């Protein structure tokens, strides 16, 4: 769990088969882990379900930390390949999970909203003014130390 | 107008013979209110017209097509003629001597969207100068 | 209002009465209301005139002090608001266009001012002048100054 | 015009229907709000012009 | 004007004035049809249930009609030629070479080329009737006269369309105007002072 | 210097207003006013509003302090709510009843107002009918009619509801009056409908018990409303009573409202085709 | 019928799907304010008042 | 030391910043968000990086020069640029 | 703080409250409120001299009889 | 532990008059008092003020007494006639701040708990600042940094106090501190804003350069902390006026047709009025 749940960890489930896998083979009981994944049928059927799971969380934790990733890349961190892997990316994009757009040919993505030139200077000018509160703040700060340190 | 009319239209195609003989009829006119040499020289400047006006229609036109169009029936000449047009910045077809590239245009730029305010932000100077006249012009009795 | 009067007693009415003193200052600006005409008090004796005490090291204190807009005028704001208020003003000065055009099909040829006496309406010649074209106008420059400023800032 | 909207602060003016005008510059009025309200005239307007 | 007075499907006569009221009809497809191009014109005159039905009393009309609004070019060029010879044969003819069947192509390639950016000359040739050459000097003749904002690579053989954003369009129109308006107040400017 | 003291004295705050009706502009720089509590008094019109929005009867802004004219309000309906915009809004449209006709063509006569032909009450020579009462018990439903038909031809429709109207707003019924009269100008497309006149709004046969006289110079501004109305656009009045004998003479003499229209009990046929209908 | 933003390009064999924004509409509402408040005025008044 | 003058944190920038291979440009930059050293954007068709910090630390004070310097620059072009704009408004504040 | 009700709801800004007994005002609303929380036709408070919204209240009936 | 103050201007003058009538025979330049009113979502205000005499000596600065009897008698008079002003802070003038500051807020305390100091210029009117804010934080230094006193600023604003607007606008009436003839008053706003702007970054770089030579103690641990993001917040990117290259450059020019162009063309047909109406009355006076 400290591993899979946070911090937007590359979960390559190949790596965590072995990693983190050990309770299919044994653990403290291992009696849970061999009812979801030690099963053969409905067993399979988890494991499939694990592996889509984490190429939607590899997905979803890709969305908010890289803007545009080359295809070959993205299908090898998805264990997949260019047709599964914008197959998912569809599944994705579909529910509305994630705000994607991608060039087929090209094969290039990418994940940021074309910013509205209004809203564009708006933040620019919401910089200018925190800017300009650090410049009092520090002006407040810098000649208050001043007068300490030449009080002698 | 009437063969002023017929000029502007072998301006527009870009013929000789039909322009030269009107003028050989009604150019003694023409003569009399100084424009003849003006006159011939548009009669072969027909060609730089035309020129000028399908650069504007074709993104990438063949210089053999160009010639062709406009009566050079000669590749170098049709050169020539691009080259001249481009020293001459009336157009922006250029020269690629494989076969006669020619540039698009681009999306708009910093200045694309100001050479009008540019331009006609003399607005509040004609604003001004009908106001002083107004002072100038505003005698009571 | 700050209204400052004297009780009298009945001797001052019986001698040469209103109680203001052979002087040119109490009569200016002295304008009592009616109420205070028909009570005793603003009437009885006079009405005082009031100072303010605006001496400087005070004065001049309050002034740079109080109404403190310092690092105030750096704002920036070119859109934050003002894509929605430009169209507001186009919607405005449309308006403005409508107004306009119906003054230049009533121009009767009966000196207009006849006409308009009896006719206001009110409209972008008349009433919305060019103040109010003039207040858009500075309003967009005064964002295109501080933007292009902090442009050149921008360095 | 600031004249005018501190004269309505007190109202401005107070709507009359005159009824009776008596010979020493009185006039009875009616206020909607009142009723009469015997008062003097005014200065510009004669007892006759009432 | 005409159109915007002229849907009104109110006959003074059930069978007079313009010779008919089918001619009646007749006029409001052609000027119609001159007028725009396929807008929520479904919405403005093939709603028309009394259009719909002149329509099943013409049935080359319609055809020619229901070929515009469907953009099928290849009986629609057959149509058009159909139209013009039809207008020929009328007294009301007066844009004999601007507005038969020019500007109605205009608008229609207009239509066909926008949504498009590159579209192969040879194929909308195909798409468009017969005659790769034919379509060729048609567009050309057409860029030239103004209308068709695209252009052609000629050594590949392609139509680069050119659609301004709708920004950068009415930016354009604006300008336009402002030059057409300093132009006035040059004039006014003129007027005073003399 | 004098730029900025024109642009310095135009402050003229207004923020914190308050609602008293003006009665007409009498001249400029001067007015008459009534406020919300009556306290009709001649005030002074400034010149930052004027014409444009000073129409004579419309519910009007006044400072807080200065009862001075500072703004006109330009909305009516809302104004003591009674029902709005029931147009742009199909809740029944028209063939959908179950009542059939009962008539409903007199009530497509009153329709043909709405349904333009205006024109043509011109020209032919008809003078269209102003006022239709329908004396008809909750049967038909007496109101499907004008959800319907303002529906059927888009016209705007208002509730009215009498049992509302007579009430503490008494002083400013003659105002709402004015106001809803108004709403109906705006939109030639318009029907005004009027419920439970029968048992409180004017009642001809009890004697006046107190508040009744309130109610009859209610009545008596809306037919003064009625009268100003005086065929000026194509919007339509429409009361819906169970019993007109009880009603004012005033509103039932023709010349102000002629049309009586009886909807009577669901006839027994009628009566099976509503159930067809609604089930 | 403008029920999708986008531009085929055939030479390439794809279609360029591009966000258009429609914020842009005062450019238009601009354009008509011009037309409206300046063609309606200048030429009929000062056609009228030729000599001045 | 680059206040986003050099805002192209290429792979190869990278690699001589911390002599790391290419499949772990990844998960450095991963780290360096969750953290908070840098911010920005990552692309990987150019493989920039764009720079923002909000984890501030001990600037080397003895190297405090460089920051002084770029504060006295700032402080020059917009003193230049108030003068400019004066010579150009010189006819209203004038 | 005296009781009335959002007669109308005008704008963001300025809003109509009327009171319980007569007059109607053109009135600012609460800083810590917002329109949502206001609302048109239900009752709130207005500051007794400066005329302003300070609070929004519920409201109830009681036919009291036969309960 | 409060957020933030914020200053009204109703105590700024009361507390420079209360200066100058105790300063007549207490030239200790050291006017010492305590500032009331009120701390509500944390934002604390002052609403009112006192002063008392005050003496001072350099020795240890340790030398001092006060009428606490009296203050007091104030502070509960106050509290009667208005029950929701209470002692917010206390308040020294000379902002060379001394040694005795902390026993004055361990004494003075007692009234406030989040007892703070407010320094007000009488005399010095610097940029701005009428006052500064004070707050007592003596709980460590820093993570790895030996025992201070550190009396750090929290930030102040200059409130607004209602129904004072009036006044202000009577007493002065001459300057018009308002908005009014907006293009000259705006191109003074962004001429002081630029006279404060470059003011206060002289003043860090000034600081920034003493920190190099080394003469004044160092409190680099903030403030490298709160400039290098400063400095390092990338304002300097022009691509995205690249991208938005029509940032407003529409509205410039739709302003340039209809604003420059409307004022052109009304002051062509005033013009244009008043020569017809002069050529009339020249050709019809006789
Ligand atoms: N198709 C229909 N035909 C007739 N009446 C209907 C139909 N559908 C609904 N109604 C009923 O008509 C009723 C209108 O009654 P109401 O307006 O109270 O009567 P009145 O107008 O006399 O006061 C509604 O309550 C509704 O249930």
């Amino acid at each position: 769990l400290l591993k899979l749940f946070t911090t937007m960890e590359l979960m390559r489930w190949s790596t965590l088969v072995e990693d983190y896998g050990m309770e299919l083979r044994k653990g403290s009981l291992e009696s849970p882990a061999t009812d979801v994944f030690g099963s053969t049928e409905e067993g399979e059927k988890r494991w499939k379900d694990l592996k889509n799971r984490v190429v939607e969380h590899n997905i979803r934790i890709m969305a908010k930390y890289y803007t545009r990733i080359t295809m070959k890349r993205m299908a090898q961190l998805l264990d997949l390949s260019v047709d599964e892997s914008e197959a998912f990316l569809s599944n994705l994009v579909v529910n509305k999970t994630i705000f994607a757009k991608v060039d087929r040919l090209a094969g290039i993505i990418n994940f940021q909203r074309p910013k509205d030139p209004n809203n564009l200077l708006n933040d620019w000018s919401q910089k200018l003014n925190s800017l300009m509160s650090l410049v009092n703040k520090t002006t407040h700060l810098i000649a208050k130390e001043e007068m300490i340190h030449n009080l002698q | 107008l009437m063969p002023y009319f017929l000029l502007t239209q072998a301006v527009r195609t870009g013929n000789l013979a039909k322009f030269n003989q009107v003028l050989d009829q009604f150019g003694e006119k023409f003569q009399a209110d100084g424009t003849y040499t003006l006159i011939i020289r548009l009669r072969h400047n027909v060609i730089k017209t035309g020129v000028r006006m399908i650069s504007l229609s074709y993104s990438r036109i063949s210089l053999a097509d160009i010639a062709q169009k406009l009566q050079l029936d000669s590749p170098e000449d049709a050169e020539f003629i691009v080259a001249k047009a481009i020293r001459d910045g009336v157009i922006e077809a250029s020269i690629n001597h494989e076969k006669g590239y020619v540039q698009s245009k681009e999306m708009i730029d910093i200045y694309s969207t100001r050479e009008p305010q540019l331009a006609f932000h003399q607005r509040i100077s004609f604003c001004l100068d009908i106001h002083n006249m107004s002072v100038k012009a505003m005698r009571f009795p | 209002v700050i209204d400052a009067f004297r009780l009298i007693n009945a001797n001052m009415m019986v001698l040469g009465h209103e109680p203001r003193q052979t002087t040119s200052n109490l009569g200016h600006l002295n304008k009592p209301s009616i109420q205070a005409l028909i009570h005793g008090l603003n009437r009885h004796y006079y009405s005082i005139t009031i100072n303010y005490r605006k001496n400087e090291l005070e004065q001049k204190m309050l002034l740079n002090l109080h109404k403190k807009s310092w690092m105030e005028g750096l704002t920036l704001q070119d859109y934050s608001e003002h894509c929605k208020h430009n169209e507001s003003v186009v919607k405005e000065m449309l308006e403005l266009a409508k107004n306009y055009n119906k003054a230049v099909e009533e121009e009767d040829k009966m000196t207009p001012e006849q006409l308009a006496i009896k006719n206001v309406g009110k409209q972008d010649p008349k009433r919305h002048l060019e103040e109010h074209v003039d207040v858009l106008m500075t309003s967009n420059i005064v964002q295109c100054l501080a933007a292009m400023l902090d442009t050149v800032v921008f360095k | 015009l600031r004249e005018e909207l501190q004269l309505l602060q007190e109202q401005g003016s107070y709507v009359g229907e005159v009824v009776r005008a008596m010979d020493k510059k009185k006039v009875l009025v009616k206020v909607h709000p009142e009723g009469k309200f015997v008062v003097d005239v005014d200065k510009n307007i004669d007892i006759n012009d009432v | 004007q005409a159109a915007e007075l002229f849907l009104d499907t109110v006959s003074t006569f059930t069978s007079y004035e313009l010779m008919d009221y089918k001619t009646f009809v007749t006029y409001t497809v052609y000027v119609s049809m001159i007028a725009l191009e396929r807008p929520d014109l479904r919405e403005k005159v093939i709603k028309g249930a009394e259009i719909l039905e002149v329509l099943h009393s013409l049935p080359a009309v319609r055809q020619y009609l229901f070929s515009l609004y469907e953009c099928r070019y290849s009986v629609f060029f057959q149509s058009l030629a159909v139209v013009e010879q039809e207008m020929k044969k009328d007294w009301l003819f007066a844009p004999h070479y601007r507005y038969y069947v020019r500007e109605m192509r205009i608008h229609a390639y207009s239509q066909l080329l926008e949504s498009y950016r590159s579209l192969t000359l040879g194929y909308m040739a195909e798409a468009f009737g017969v005659g790769v050459e034919f379509i060729d000097q048609e567009l050309s003749r057409f860029i030239a006269a103004g209308r068709l904002h695209c252009k052609i690579d000629k050594v590949n053989e392609i139509v680069e369309t050119n659609r301004p954003d709708s920004k950068n369009w009415q930016y354009q129109e604006t300008i336009k105007k402002g030059d057409l308006l300093l132009n006035r107040v040059q004039k006014l400017s003129r007027v005073i002072n003399m | 210097e004098f730029l900025h003291a024109q642009e310095e004295v135009k402050r003229i705050q207004s923020i914190p207003l308050v609602i008293g009706q003006f009665l007409e502009a009498v001249d400029q720089n001067t007015a008459i006013v009534g406020s919300t509590t009556g306290s009709n008094y001649y005030v002074r019109i400034l010149s930052t509003i004027d014409r444009e929005l000073l129409k004579p009867n419309a519910s009007v802004a006044l400072h807080k302090h200065s009862n001075a004219l500072v703004d006109v309000l330009p909305p009516e309906a809302d104004s003591s709510i009674m029902m709005l915009t029931s147009d742009q809004k199909p809740d029944v449209m028209y063939a959908d009843i179950g009542g059939m006709d009962i008539q409903k063509q007199e009530v497509r006569e009153a329709v043909e107002l709405p349904l333009t032909h205006f024109e043509l009450y011109k020209q032919i020579g008809i003078d269209p009918p102003r006022g239709v009462l329908m004396y008809g018990p909750p049967g038909c439903g007496k109101t499907m009619l004008a959800k319907a038909v303002a529906h059927h031809t888009t016209a705007a429709f208002i509730r009215v509801v009498g049992s509302e109207f007579v009430q503490k707003y008494l002083g400013e019924g003659p105002r709402m009056v004015r106001d809803v009269f108004r709403l109906a100008k705006e939109n030639a497309p318009a029907i005004i409908f009027i419920d439970e006149i029968d048992a409180i709004a004017t009642k001809r046969f009890d004697a006046q018990t107190g508040a009744d006289r309130e109610v009859q110079r209610i009545l008596l501004e809306l037919l003064n409303q009625m009268d100003g109305f005086d065929q000026n656009v194509n919007v339509k009045v429409i009361m819906a009573t169970n019993r007109a004998d009880t009603l004012d003479p005033a509103l039932l003499r023709p010349g102000r409202l002629d049309r009586k229209i009886e909807f009577p009990l669901p006839d027994r046929r009628q009566k099976r085709l509503i159930f067809s209908t609604i089930t | 019928d403008k029920k999708f933003h986008g531009i085929l390009d055939q030479g390439e064999g794809v279609l360029i799907i591009f966000d258009e924004p429609p914020v842009d509409k005062t450019y238009e509402a601009a354009l008509e304010t011009i037309q409206n408040m300046s063609k309606v005025v200048d030429s009929l008044y000062n056609k009228a008042k030729k000599l001045t | 030391t680059r206040p986003a003058n050099h805002r192209q944190l290429t792979f190869e920038e990278i690699a001589k910043s911390a002599k790391i291979t290419v499949n772990e440009v990844e998960l450095l930059v991963m780290k360096a968000l969750s953290v908070g050293l840098v911010k920005g954007s990552i692309d990987e068709v150019d493989k920039r990086v764009h720079m923002t910090w909000v984890q501030p630390r001990v600037l080397d004070l003895q190297q405090i020069k460089g920051m002084k310097d770029r504060l006295e620059f700032w402080c020059t072009d917009v003193k230049s640029m108030e003068m400019l704009v004066e010579h150009q408004a010189h006819d209203i504040l004038t | 703080q005296i009781v009335g009700e959002v007669l109308k709801q005008l704008t963001e800004e300025k809003f109509i409250v009327k009171a319980t007994n007569g007059p109607r005002y053109v009135v600012g609303c609460r800083r810590q409120l917002d329109k949502s929380k206001l609302k048109p036709g239900t009752r709130v408070a207005l500051d007794m001299t400066t005329l302003t919204i300070m609070r929004y209240l519920p409201r109830e009936v009681d036919p009291l009889v036969y309960n | 532990a409060v957020q933030k103050v914020v200053v009204h201007p109703l105590v700024l003058l009361s507390v420079v008059d209360h200066f100058n009538r105790i300063g007549k025979v207490g030239n200790q330049k050291r006017v010492v008092g305590v500032l009331l009113g009120s701390w509500q979502k944390k934002v604390l205000d002052v609403s009112n003020s006192f002063a008392v005499p005050f003496d001072e000596d350099d020795k240890d600065d340790s030398v001092w007494f006060l009428d606490h009897d009296y203050l007091e008698n104030m502070y509960g008079m106050f509290k009667k006639v208005n029950a929701r002003e209470r002692i917010v802070g206390w308040y020294h003038t000379g902002p060379k701040l001394h040694k005795n500051d902390i026993a004055i807020n361990e004494l003075m305390k007692r009234y406030c708990p989040n007892s703070v100091l407010v320094i007000i210029d009488v005399k010095p009117k610097d940029l701005g600042l009428p006052t500064e804010a004070y707050i007592s934080v003596e709980e460590v230094h820093d993570d790895g940094t030996p025992t201070s006193k550190t009396f750090e600023h929290v930030t102040s604003e200059i409130g607004a106090e209602e129904a004072e607007e009036v006044g202000v606008e009577h007493l002065l009436r001459d300057i018009k501190d308002t908005t009014v003839g907006t293009l000259s008053q705006r191109i003074t706003n962004q001429v002081h804003g630029l006279k404060g702007l470059n003011s206060k970054l002289l003043d860090i770089r000034s600081y920034l350069e003493k920190v190099a030579t080394g003469k004044l103690p160092i409190n680099h641990q903030i403030i490298y902390q709160l400039q290098d993001v400063f400095n390092l917040l990338p304002d300097v990117s022009l691509q995205e006026f690249v991208k938005a290259f029509y940032l407003k450059t529409n509205d410039q020019m739709v302003v340039v047709y209809l604003a420059s162009l409307i004022r052109s063309v009304v002051a062509l047909h005033n013009l244009i009025n008043n020569k017809i109406a002069n050529r009339d009355a020249e050709k019809k006076e006789g």
